[PDB]
RNA sequence: CGAUGUCGGCUCGUCGCAUCCUGGGGCUGAAGAAGGUCCCAAGGGUUGGGCUGUUCGCCCAUUAAAGCGGCACGCGAGCUGGGUUCAGAACGUCGUGAGACAGUUCGGUCUCUAUCCGCCACGGGCGCAGGAGGCUUGAGGGGGGCUCUUCCUAGUACGAGAGGACCGGAAGGGACGCACCUCUGGUUUCCCAGCUGUCCCUCCAGGGGCAUAAGCUGGGUAGCCAUGUGCGGAAGGGAUAACCGCUGAAAGCAUCUAAGCGGGAAGCCCGCCCCAAGAUGAGGCCUCCCACGGCAGCCGGUAAGGACCCGGGAAGACCACCCGGUGGAUGGGCCGGGGGUGUAAGCGCCGCGAGGCGUUGAGCCGACCGGUCCCAAUCGUCCGAGGUCU
RNA sequence: GAAUGCCGGCAUGAGUAACGAUAAAGAGGGUGAGAAUCCCUCUCGCCGUAAGCCCAAGGGUUCCUACGCAAUGGUCGUCAG
RNA sequence: CGUGAGGGAAAGGUGAAAAGAACCCCGGGAGGGGAGUGAAAUAGAGCCUGAAACCGUGGGCUUACAAGCAGUCACGGCCCC
């Protein structure tokens, strides 16, 4: 190879346009049916340790 | 292509991956429940379930087969005397994986519990 | 034209006049007529076939109304056969008889991101004599200042397969109506389990 | 499955012992010769005082191959060597006897005399 | 649906059951139907079976023999209609499924390596004492 | 000249036509067969070797043919580095010498990261006046386009003979292309077995690690594959080229042409296969939802639907696509079958012993074809029409 | 306003290459505001003419213990030259 | 920095006065919010003034059929005085 290099500085517009797909998407959260805490679905609740309606975990 | 290929690789060569499964089995069979990454948890099910099933058969041959992976005679003895008889009527499904809510801080890894079923 | 929708089940071979005959087995019918395309209504002629029954608890409301207007139970797949107006309300393997030739359309197996050697049978590069990290590379992709660009349609690495492919003029070796089974001599695109379309051949 | 550079045993009594295919006589650019195909070959080894000698450029028909031959009945046949019989421009054998078995494909390709001269046809 | 059962169903018209069970290392005589012009005859191929390649109806087996100084191998579909009959000429006992290694052995070394399978030879004698 | 890397090769093509072959023709000092010469024709095709850095060329063996040129003597941010083209060394030769030679000879550092255009693939956004779930039309693109032999007609027409057709018909090939894995043949990183050395468990027996990122060796399912299997080039229609005509004046004859009509190419248009409505010219059909509250606008709750999350997938870099989510067989286990390996351990018996025989096609056993709710897809959340105007 | 000018500041490339031998990890327990990364136990792997031990150069407090984590450590850090 | 001869930097400013922010609140701390001091605290010690490049939050106009040395001339739409 022969060391490719940028030909022109990237403009503010083109830099920020490239970044138009970078925004985070918020985390998916459901209420825990036992303690009403907001938590990812399909995880053992980190606030009360219940899952599938029963205590799985000391928290 | 990976078409219809079975079994994770876990970025380990042959002997390391086999030693990973053996070591996790000893740990799970010892404590009843462990925490790993979700991918490791899922692959550990089939490995342990097979050892538990051979324990249920109970013969000398089964014990010698199990010993190839577990090596600890006192632990195989625990597997045959205590662990296996509480699964006499259970046909498969001797382990369960439940995903944990919080990721590991240093690398974001999703975690899961693996345990023996009641 | 005449056609039917099907599932590719697998390959084997039968013996016919002391010859081994490679066959692909297709589970073709039966296919209810769910809609007819007419020149007055739709501007052309074809029959929308249905295939494989579905759990209604999975069929949403606009689809349910479409089946109900046809008086047909909920089906997994709708596909049209162009220029085909079957007389009955159901197309089965019996539209084909042994000795006929058919065109079979499937979705080919997917190579994913394929190199230029798998996709286009490029020769690649030498594996010794100083060859330097270009063993599977395409080589040159053009000229110089004229034209100073790369042609459209240049053959390059990229996704390969999982596309519609039609193999033409296949011999129907047997029909087993009791099991809605079609035996076609030769190879048919896609995996076992894949949806295929079997049409009367366009080759004379 | 024979191509230029391939060595073949000589299944006849022409005097030649080893020939080296230099051409597959099967069109513009055939890649391989099988049983029943004709090759041009150089004679690389011959016994003293035979009809053919070393350095002769001869034609021969491939009579058996190490690459197994497929048949429409679903079966196949495979020999331990790559063997040829040296022929003239009329496809006739130049020797008077052929050694070892020969493929039955030869018969269908018009080498009747070689088929009969053989001890076994498989 | 059961795609495997459907395939087995298509093959069912062609499966045969008249042929005798054999193992790699056995010596076998295959009576095989052959065309030649302007007739069709039965040619016997007799040799050691060095491979049984199993796939249900698509099982095939390979028989090796030396003919007139040259080794020959034939692959036969185990359910070919062109097989008239198979005769067990000798039971050999091997220690492995594939006997490719005998392609490199002298005939003496083969006789040493594939000795007669007494257990199965007696089994063939006991049977065939039919009523 | 604050650098436009320079021969040849390899790879990858694409174009011109002054055409090497294949298709169509006129003339022939064209009997036939085979040639010669010119015209039309660029759709496809145009082999493998020996020599030399070679381009070129010669030679060998074939071929329908082994075409000639352009693209920075196409292509070194694609590779090579034989040549050429620094520093070393030598020969011939020139020069008193230092040194010199498109003369020769041996050797001699070819730079991981692509910003923009371009190209190959894949998404996200918004649009397509109501919002949705399907199924589609095909404007316009692309892909493909090759050819040989044998046989019949017929040893006929033609020819003294040798030789040997048109037209029409049949079979078999080569290379190339697409797909596939039943068969043939590969691989198959742990599916099975055998083996050595060493260390260990537990002394025997039985096993485990390591000897590679499989210690070695003999095998090997699914998958992915070619060497294996199927299928393709068309047919057919339309308009033409060169060329050949019909009728026919100007020009009482003649003339394919000035009016008019016909025949006629592997080439052109269509036909086949694939993409395709961002075709903003945003298409069509079937079906579903509805005119909801508060102030071509806004605010919130809903509708048909959809997304999230999860189990996964011959789908896949992410994404996307597809299937499933307890009203469930989606993965995992377990069971049966297939498949591989090829007779486990233990015990009995024979041998002083290494071992052997029996139990036993046993034991082990990935992916393949299925079964089974044992394990896990719990529980849920958030979006989403109220239909501008003539 | 330019001198491939000088000094300084701050951009672009870009959330990109990389994070320095492919000897390799797993779990449980503890500490802590915080743990893949610190301590402890068990399992696994690697070196063993060394990747173990002693000495001479050179280096110059890096040694031991307590307390601590802003910076240094290619991540993290409760640990540490 | 260099074995050495030798080379050789950068770096000034709270306020009149430390009156240098007790005490409370979130935080492990860092940092901040109140309180308080001061004529002044975007004079709070990373301190006079505090330009420019460069980065960000809010608002007005505008932009997803479009060909561009990016301006200029014209007209029209919207927003503001
Ligand atoms: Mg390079
Ligand atoms: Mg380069
Ligand atoms: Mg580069
Ligand atoms: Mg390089
Ligand atoms: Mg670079
Ligand atoms: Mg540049
Ligand atoms: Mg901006
Ligand atoms: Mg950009
Ligand atoms: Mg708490
Ligand atoms: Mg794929
Ligand atoms: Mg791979
Ligand atoms: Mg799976
Ligand atoms: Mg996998
Ligand atoms: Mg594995
Ligand atoms: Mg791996
Ligand atoms: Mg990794
Ligand atoms: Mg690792
Ligand atoms: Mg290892
Ligand atoms: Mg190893
Ligand atoms: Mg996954
Ligand atoms: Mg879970
Ligand atoms: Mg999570
Ligand atoms: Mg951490
Ligand atoms: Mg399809
Ligand atoms: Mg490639
Ligand atoms: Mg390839
Ligand atoms: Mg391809
Ligand atoms: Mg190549
Ligand atoms: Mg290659
Ligand atoms: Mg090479
Ligand atoms: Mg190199
Ligand atoms: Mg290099
Ligand atoms: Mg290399
Ligand atoms: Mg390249
Ligand atoms: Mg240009
Ligand atoms: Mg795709
Ligand atoms: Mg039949
Ligand atoms: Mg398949
Ligand atoms: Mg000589
Ligand atoms: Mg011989
Ligand atoms: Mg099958
Ligand atoms: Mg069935
Ligand atoms: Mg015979
Ligand atoms: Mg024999
Ligand atoms: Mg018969
Ligand atoms: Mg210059
Ligand atoms: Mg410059
Ligand atoms: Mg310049
Ligand atoms: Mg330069
Ligand atoms: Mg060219
Ligand atoms: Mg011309
Ligand atoms: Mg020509
Ligand atoms: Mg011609
Ligand atoms: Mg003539
Ligand atoms: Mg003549
Ligand atoms: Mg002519
Ligand atoms: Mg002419
Ligand atoms: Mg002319
Ligand atoms: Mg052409
Ligand atoms: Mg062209
Ligand atoms: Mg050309
Ligand atoms: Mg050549
Ligand atoms: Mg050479
Ligand atoms: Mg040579
Ligand atoms: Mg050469
Ligand atoms: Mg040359
Ligand atoms: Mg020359
Ligand atoms: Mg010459
Ligand atoms: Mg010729
Ligand atoms: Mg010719
Ligand atoms: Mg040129
Ligand atoms: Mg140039
Ligand atoms: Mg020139
Ligand atoms: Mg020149
Ligand atoms: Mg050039
Ligand atoms: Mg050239
Ligand atoms: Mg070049
Ligand atoms: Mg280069
Ligand atoms: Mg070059
Ligand atoms: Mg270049
Ligand atoms: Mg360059
Ligand atoms: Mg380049
Ligand atoms: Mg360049
Ligand atoms: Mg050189
Ligand atoms: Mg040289
Ligand atoms: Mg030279
Ligand atoms: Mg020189
Ligand atoms: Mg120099
Ligand atoms: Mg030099
Ligand atoms: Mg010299
Ligand atoms: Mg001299
Ligand atoms: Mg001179
Ligand atoms: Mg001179
Ligand atoms: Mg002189
Ligand atoms: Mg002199
Ligand atoms: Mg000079
Ligand atoms: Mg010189
Ligand atoms: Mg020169
Ligand atoms: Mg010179
Ligand atoms: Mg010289
Ligand atoms: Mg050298
Ligand atoms: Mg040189
Ligand atoms: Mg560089
Ligand atoms: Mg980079
Ligand atoms: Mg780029
Ligand atoms: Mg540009
Ligand atoms: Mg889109
Ligand atoms: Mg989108
Ligand atoms: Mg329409
Ligand atoms: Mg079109
Ligand atoms: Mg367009
Ligand atoms: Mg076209
Ligand atoms: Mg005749
Ligand atoms: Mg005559
Ligand atoms: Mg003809
Ligand atoms: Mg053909
Ligand atoms: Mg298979
Ligand atoms: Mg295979
Ligand atoms: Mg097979
Ligand atoms: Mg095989
Ligand atoms: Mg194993
Ligand atoms: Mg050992
Ligand atoms: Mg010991
Ligand atoms: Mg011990
Ligand atoms: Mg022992
Ligand atoms: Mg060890
Ligand atoms: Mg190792
Ligand atoms: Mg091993
Ligand atoms: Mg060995
Ligand atoms: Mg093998
Ligand atoms: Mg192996
Ligand atoms: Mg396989
Ligand atoms: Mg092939
Ligand atoms: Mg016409
Ligand atoms: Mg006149
Ligand atoms: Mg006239
Ligand atoms: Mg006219
Ligand atoms: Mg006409
Ligand atoms: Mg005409
Ligand atoms: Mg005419
Ligand atoms: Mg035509
Ligand atoms: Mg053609
Ligand atoms: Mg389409
Ligand atoms: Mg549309
Ligand atoms: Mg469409
Ligand atoms: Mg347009
Ligand atoms: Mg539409
Ligand atoms: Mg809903
Ligand atoms: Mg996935
Ligand atoms: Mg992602
Ligand atoms: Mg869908
Ligand atoms: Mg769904
Ligand atoms: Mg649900
Ligand atoms: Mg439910
Ligand atoms: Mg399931
Ligand atoms: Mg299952
Ligand atoms: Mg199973
Ligand atoms: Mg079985
Ligand atoms: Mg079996
Ligand atoms: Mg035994
Ligand atoms: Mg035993
Ligand atoms: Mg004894
Ligand atoms: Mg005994
Ligand atoms: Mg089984
Ligand atoms: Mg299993
Ligand atoms: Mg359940
Ligand atoms: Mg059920
Ligand atoms: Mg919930
Ligand atoms: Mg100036
Ligand atoms: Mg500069
Ligand atoms: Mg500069
Ligand atoms: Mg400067
Ligand atoms: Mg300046
Ligand atoms: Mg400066
Ligand atoms: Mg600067
Ligand atoms: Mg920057
Ligand atoms: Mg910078
Ligand atoms: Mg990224
Ligand atoms: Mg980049
Ligand atoms: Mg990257
Ligand atoms: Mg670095
Ligand atoms: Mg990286
Ligand atoms: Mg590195
Ligand atoms: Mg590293
Ligand atoms: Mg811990
Ligand atoms: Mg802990
Ligand atoms: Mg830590
Ligand atoms: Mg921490
Ligand atoms: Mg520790
Ligand atoms: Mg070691
Ligand atoms: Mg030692
Ligand atoms: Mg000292
Ligand atoms: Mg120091
Ligand atoms: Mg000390
Ligand atoms: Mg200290
Ligand atoms: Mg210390
Ligand atoms: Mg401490
Ligand atoms: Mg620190
Ligand atoms: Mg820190
Ligand atoms: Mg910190
Ligand atoms: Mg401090
Ligand atoms: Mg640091
Ligand atoms: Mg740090
Ligand atoms: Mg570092
Ligand atoms: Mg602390
Ligand atoms: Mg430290
Ligand atoms: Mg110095
Ligand atoms: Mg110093
Ligand atoms: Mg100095
Ligand atoms: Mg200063
Ligand atoms: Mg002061
Ligand atoms: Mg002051
Ligand atoms: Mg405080
Ligand atoms: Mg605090
Ligand atoms: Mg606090
Ligand atoms: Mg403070
Ligand atoms: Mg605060
Ligand atoms: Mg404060
Ligand atoms: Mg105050
Ligand atoms: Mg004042
Ligand atoms: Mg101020
Ligand atoms: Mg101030
Ligand atoms: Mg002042
Ligand atoms: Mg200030
Ligand atoms: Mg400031
Ligand atoms: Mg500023
Ligand atoms: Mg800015
Ligand atoms: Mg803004
Ligand atoms: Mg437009
Ligand atoms: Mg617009
Ligand atoms: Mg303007
Ligand atoms: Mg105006
Ligand atoms: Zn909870």
């Amino acid at each position: 190879a022969k060391h490719p290099v940028p030909k022109k500085k990237t403009s503010k517009a083109r830099r920020d346009a490239r970044r138009s797909h970078h925004a985070l998407t918020p985390p998916t959260l459901v209420p825990c049916p036992e303690c009403k805490a907001m938590k990812p679905p399909h995880t053992v609740c980190p606030e009360c340790g219940y899952y599938a309606g029963r205590k799985v975990l000391e928290v | 292509m990976r078409h219809l290929k079975s079994g994770r690789k876990l970025n380990r060569h042959s002997s390391h991956r086999l030693a990973l499964y053996r070591n996790q089995a000893k740990s799970l069979l010892t404590h009843g429940r462990i925490t790993t990454t979700v991918p490791k948890a899922k692959e550990l099910r089939g490995f342990v379930d097979h050892l538990i099933h051979l324990a249920k058969r109970g013969d000398l041959h089964a014990r010698r087969l199990v010993l190839r992976d577990l090596q600890d005679v006192k632990l195989v003895r625990k597997l045959f005397d205590e662990i296996a008889p509480r699964y006499r009527d259970r046909q498969g499904g001797y382990t369960r994986v439940l995903k944990l809510a919080e990721r590991r801080r240093g690398d974001g890894a999703p975690l899961a519990l693996v345990e023996l079923v009641e | 034209m005449k056609g039917i929708l099907g599932v590719k089940v697998g390959m084997t071979r039968i013996f016919r006049d002391d010859r081994a005959v490679p066959v692909t087995v297709i589970l073709a019918g039966p296919c209810p007529v769910v809609q007819r395309r007419t020149p007055e209504k739709d501007g052309y002629t074809a029959v929308q076939l249905g295939f494989l029954p579905q759990n209604p608890k999975r069929v949403n409301r606009p689809l349910k109304g479409h089946f109900a207007k046809a008086g047909v139970e909920p089906v997994r797949i709708l596909r049209e056969i162009r220029d085909f107006n079957p007389e009955g309300d159901t197309v089965t393997v019996e539209i084909f008889k042994p000795g006929e030739r058919v065109d079979v359309t499937g979705t080919s197996k997917g190579r994913g991101f394929a190199g230029v050697m798998k996709r286009w049978n490029f020769a690649g590069g030498p594996d010794s004599h100083g060859a330097h990290k270009i063993h599977r590379h395409p080589g040159s992709i053009g000229n110089r200042k004229t034209p100073g660009r790369v042609y459209k349609g240049k053959k390059m690495a990229g996704h390969y397969g999982a596309e519609r492919v039609t193999v033409m003029n296949l011999e129907v070796v047997d029909v087993i109506p009791e099991e809605n089974l079609l035996l076609v001599k030769g190879a048919v695109p896609g995996p076992n389990g894949g949806l295929v379309i079997v049409r009367e051949t366009k080759k004379a | 499955m024979i191509q230029p550079q391939t060595y073949l045993e000589v299944a006849d009594n022409t005097g030649a012992r080893k020939i080296m295919c230099i051409r597959v006589l099967k069109g513009s650019n055939a890649k391989y010769a099988t049983v029943g195909d004709v090759i041009v070959a150089s004679v690389k080894e011959a016994i003293p005082r035979g009809a053919v000698k070393e350095g002769d450029v001869v034609k021969a028909v491939v009579v058996r191959t190490k690459k197994e031959i497929k048949r429409p009945d679903g079966s196949a046949i495979r020999f331990d060597d790559n063997a040829a019989v040296i022929i003239n421009n009329q496809l006739e054998p130049r020797g008077t006897r052929v050694f070892g078995p020969v493929a039955r494909e030869l018969r269908e390709k018009g080498f009747m005399k070689i088929v009969s001269l053989a001890p076994e046809v498989l | 649906m059961n795609r495997g059962a459907l395939i087995k169903l298509v093959e069912s018209r062609y499966v045969r059951t008249d042929l005798p069970e054999f193992r790699p290392g056995d010596t076998v005589r295959v009576s095989y139907k052959v065309k030649e012009g302007n007739r069709t005859r039965i040619q016997d191929f007799e040799g050691i079976v060095i491979r049984i390649r199993r796939n249900g109806f698509n099982t095939t087996f390979t028989v090796r023999k030396v003919s007139y100084g040259v080794g020959v191998e034939r692959i036969f579909p185990l359910h070919s209609p062109l097989i008239q009959k198979i005769d067990i000429v000798q039971r050999g006992r091997a220690r492995r499924a594939k006997l490719y290694f005998i392609r490199n052995l002298s005939d003496r070394e083969i006789r040493r390596k594939l000795r007669a399978d007494r257990k199965r030879i007696d089994q063939d004698r006991a049977a065939e004492r039919a009523a």
